[PDB]
RNA sequence: GGAGGUCAACAUCAAGAACUGUGGGCCUUUGCCUAUAGAACUUAUAACGAACAUGGUUCUUGCCUUUUACCAGAAC
């Protein structure tokens, strides 16, 4: 204090700030990984190819009579999500998420599931849709 | 350094975790030295 | 003070009645509160109108807090309220 | 009281560190004395 | 079971994984006066949810 | 016949022939680098950093306790 | 030879500004032996100690971020890497430990010194380490595989201070045999020897630009051109001994830490000494404990950080008023040598 | 790429020095003996006249700009680092009256 | 030419839910946008193995004279 007294800050440090686990040099993550929270495709080139030509679909949007909104509801494990699965994998030509396993599947490809918590929990939680054109 | 080792080993024995047979004896020695130093300090400072 | 049966809020209500201002709960909104401690309380707030003026008050401890213009609540004297 | 629990434990550790080769019989008396002393002073309390 | 240091009545017993429970924080929050003791909140529930 | 008076020059060890024993701690590990980017009255009475180890306050706490 | 003495009276060197004491940080239990600074962001220190720890201080506020233990004895030297997120610390326990700054845990141990290792320097472009100590040899470690690839036999005594440079001589070394060697590592033998010092050369520093080195001794701080290995200049020093450390600002200021506690600042070009300070020991310290064990400048060079033997780190700031009103220091009188 | 970088040479040279630089380079990288020289010819064109050489060099500096940025960051960092009781009490009194029921004063 | 082999070599096998090639436009090769062709093996109660061992360093313990040999948890 008085040995310096004026400008000099005498600070006596014990304990710590910055709990020890902190990186102290921040790891540089170039890409942004969503895989932790959800599982979701982030590129224009990896979106599946929709055999029916999406462009032609968007044209239907001009005609209000043409498009329809169907919701799908029912009790636990009635097969809702796995039904949407049938629709989707019928529509899209090549899905990157299909394992050889679920393609011939023993294991249901659950496509509209999409959330980590909904994958592990085995259930469906937040509602998720899709839009596609299909021939009557 | 010596003193700080004495503190550290003592507070390691208070928890009572794998202290060697001798380290107990030695640590005792360092503590008695330190304690007598505190005593003589107190007495001198009472004289002055 | 613990002995005293009556609760402040009551006092505030009484005061409001004389004024003729009306105090309403407002369910969702809340404001962080700064009180002596280096910590901020969270309290629900209510709005009082003389005719069609709405101002919001949150009371913690035994005090009335009214927000400063830029933002953040300031404690004020009960007599010190006129809308 | 916690302290005298720790005193007991520390004493057993005493018999252990010290009785490297003091024979079984010598150890047993030492073990008993601490135990008899601990219970008798607290007789009642130890149960809880 | 392991991370939370519990056991399923037929399951294995491990070490704590977080050895220090000892730190306790005192605040009006969980005070007895404000709690309703209904149902025991027994151990099997902790592993399920 | 006691103490060091010198140290051993690594130069000597530099000229010897290697043995080739395989140690446990030279087994490959971390093999990839990383690059950066009224009652009261009647009574008789009643109404800071030194740099040193021994004379500090913590020390007198310590010995004040452990010596009982 | 007087012609030289006239040619010393023409120059009138290089004004600079004085220094003063900004901040005092206590908080080590033992002495502070070494200090290094984050070479990228200037956000912190790593300071060795005599208590075995290393305490990472924030440069801005001086608060203590974290503590890195892991050595059993005093830590003579610490060096942080540019290209890597690594911190190489080295001690008197015969071991050179790597540290991964990301997770703050020891990654690698390099093995093979006979005795205490007092210097680490991280080669700029090669992913090497250079370590040295009382072995009296310099060990060039391959950073990845922990193989002591090259060994440089040479000095006849302990090796105090070691540095690394991208072109030739890639290793400069200084020993208690009072020499400074300029090494050629590929061939693995001395490229040049500089004998001009009279006693142990206890400190060196590389000029961040001019490609030269400043060497020290008891009373005489010289400079040396690398490449050719010429002498460049001398520095005016009456007895300052002992010089524990040197540091070179980007402005061509050359710091010299004393064991008498005097902080002797120089101009690097000239050799002139424009300032000398004396530190205040401490509240309860001894007049013996006043000295300067290490020092460095931040990446800017407008701050100075000196670990002292009184168990404190001090941060010396350059005065902004200054100019010609009253800066002037000892004012350039070249006495006869 | 700088003109100095193109010639692979180091950075107040005189008109004479400018000529000598070209001569030295010519000996080393003689095109008739071994596109780069296009740069040399142009820079030499201005460098051979001391005026152009000086003006051209007039307009490392940028990097100094980096130093300025660092300094600004440091300045920002270090400097920055370096009634209620009465009110609640009055309210407490006010409630006491309400409890006691004594008529309130016109506050 | 077809079937095989307790044959070999060389590739590849843990990641923006993620591959490669090609056409065109902008910057000035990289990179961004747009168009097109083909994607073996391994992955969602996540992985090459529907199986399951050991070692090193660093912490926390446990046995407890000390070292190997160890007790049982974690991170790398
Ligand atoms: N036998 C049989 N089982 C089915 C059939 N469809 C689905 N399941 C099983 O029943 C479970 C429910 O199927 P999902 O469609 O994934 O569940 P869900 O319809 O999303 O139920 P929610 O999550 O509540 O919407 C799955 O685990 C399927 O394995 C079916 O057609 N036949
Ligand atoms: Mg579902
Ligand atoms: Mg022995």
């Amino acid at each position: 204090e008085h040995p310096y007294g004026k400008e000099v800050e005498v600070l006596m440090e014990t304990k710590n700030t910055q709990s020890p686990q902190t990186p102290l040099v921040e790891p540089v993550t170039e890409r942004t990984k969503l895989q932790e929270h959800t599982i979701f495709t982030q590129l224009k080139k990896n979106i599946p190819k929709t055999r029916y030509n999406r462009d032609y679909m968007l044209s239907m949007a001009n005609i209000p009579e043409r498009i329809i909104n169907v919701g799908v509801i029912g009790p636990l494990h009635s097969g809702k999500t796995s039904l949407m699965d049938l629709l989707v994998i019928d529509s899209h030509k090549r899905i990157p998420d299909m394992s050889k396993n679920v393609e011939l599947g023993w294991k249901p490809l659950r496509y509209l599931d999409n959330l980590k918590q909904e994958i592990d929990r085995g259930l469906s939680i937040k509602l998720n849709g899709s839009t596609l054109l299909c021939t009557d | 350094a010596w003193v700080s080792a004495a503190h550290y080993n003592r507070e390691r024995i208070k928890r009572g975790a794998h202290v060697e047979k001798t380290m107990v004896k030695k640590n005792l020695g360092r503590l008695t030295r330190l304690w007598i130093k505190n005593e003589q300090e107190r007495q001198r400072q009472i004289q002055k | 003070l613990g002995k005293v049966s009556s609760s402040f809020k009551d006092v505030v209500e009484d005061y409001c009645l004389e004024k003729g201002y009306l105090i309403s709960k407002i369910p969702n909104r809340y404001t962080q509160l700064p009180y002596g401690r280096d910590q901020d309380c969270i309290v629900p707030l209510f709005e009082i109108r003389n005719g069609k003026k709405k101002m919001e008050v949150a009371l913690k401890h035994d005090i009335l807090w009214v927000e400063d213009s830029s933002g953040t609540f300031k404690p004020i004297y009960l007599w010190a309220l006129d809308l | 009281s916690e302290e005298e629990i720790k005193k007991f434990d520390s004493r057993i550790r005493g018999i252990l560190m010290a009785s490297g080769s003091t024979t079984f019989t010598k150890v047993a008396a030492k073990w008993n004395t601490s135990l008899i002393s601990l219970f008798t002073y607290f007789r009642e309390a130890i149960v809880a | 079971g392991k991370a939370l240091n519990n056991a399923i009545p037929g399951g294995p017993k491990f070490e704590p994984l977080y050895p220090r429970e000892e730190e306790e924080d005192y605040n009006e929050f969980n005070s007895i006066d404000r709690v309703i003791f209904r149902v025991p909140i027994r151990s099997e529930y902790k592993v399920a949810f | 016949h006691r103490p060091q008076l010198e140290a051993r020059s690594g130069a000597k060890a530099a000229a010897y022939t290697p043995t080739g024993i395989e140690h446990a701690r030279l087994l490959p590990g971390h093999t990839t680098l990383k690059y950066r980017k009224s009652w009261r009255k009647g009574t008789a009475f009643g109404r800071g950093y030194i740099n040193d180890m021994t004379k500090s306050e913590y020390h007198q706490e310590f010995l004040h306790k452990h010596v009982r | 030879i007087v012609n030289r003495y006239e040619k010393l009276l023409s120059q009138r060197p290089e004004w600079h500004a004085p220094w003063k004491l900004s901040r005092v940080i206590n908080g080590h239990l033992g002495w502070v032996r070494c200090v290094a600074i984050d070479p990228v962001d200037n956000e912190w220190f790593i300071t060795g100690s005599n208590d075995t720890t290393m305490k990472v201080w924030d440069l801005a506020t001086g608060k203590l971020k974290t503590t890195l233990a892991g050595h059993v004895m005093t830590v003579r030297d610490v060096a942080v890497s540019d290209r890597h997120p690594y911190l190489f610390s080295v001690s008197e326990d015969k071991t050179v430990k790597c540290w991964d700054l990301e997770k703050n845990q020891i990654i690698r141990d390099y093995y093979g010194h006979l005795s205490g290792v007092r210097t680490v320097s991280i080669h700029p472009t090669l992913d090497l380490i250079a370590t040295a100590g009382r072995d009296s040899v310099i060990k060039l470690w391959d950073m990845r595989t922990r193989i002591p690839v090259i060994t440089l036999v040479g000095h006849k005594g302990p090796i105090n201070q070691v540095q690394c440079t991208p072109v030739d001589p890639q290793v400069v070394s200084s020993s208690t045999d009072a020499t400074v060697r300029l090494w050629d590592v590929v061939a693995g033998k001395t490229m040049k020897v500089l004998t001009h010092h009279k006693r142990s050369v206890r400190a060196t520093a590389l000029h961040p630009k001019e490609f030269s080195v400043a060497s020290a001794c008891t009373d005489d701080i010289r400079s040396w051109g690398l490449a050719e290995g010429s002498l460049l200049t001398n520095f005016e020093s009456e007895k300052t001994g002992i010089i524990n450390t040197l540091s070179i600002n980007q402005d061509d200021v050359l710091f010299a830490g004393g064991d008498n506690g005097v902080l002797s600042f120089y101009d690097y070009k000239s050799g002139h000494k424009y300032q000398s300070l004396a530190t205040r020991e401490m509240v309860g310290s001894l007049e013996g404990e006043r000295s300067v064990l290490c020092s460095t400048f931040d990446k800017t060079g407008l701050r100075l950080i000196t670990g002292e033997a009184d168990k404190s780190i001090k941060i010396w700031k350059q005065d902004e008023t200054a100019t010609k009103e009253s800066e002037p220091g000892l004012a350039w009188n070249p006495n006869l040598s | 790429l700088n003109l100095y970088d193109v010639l692979e040479l180091p950075t107040y040279d005189d008109l004479p020095q400018i000529k000598r630089k070209y001569r030295t380079l010519a000996l080393k990288y003689h095109p008739d003996k071994h596109h780069k020289f296009h740069l040399l010819s142009t820079a030499t064109n201005i460098l051979t006249n001391a005026d152009v050489r000086p003006h051209y060099d007039r307009w490392r500096k940028t990097n100094d700009i980096e130093r300025n940025k660092l300094i600004q960051k440091l300045e920002e960092s270090e400097s920055s680092t370096i009634d209620l009781l009465q009110i609640q009490r009055h309210g407490e009194l006010l409630r006491k009256l309400k409890h006691f029921n004594l008529p309130y004063g016109d506050w």
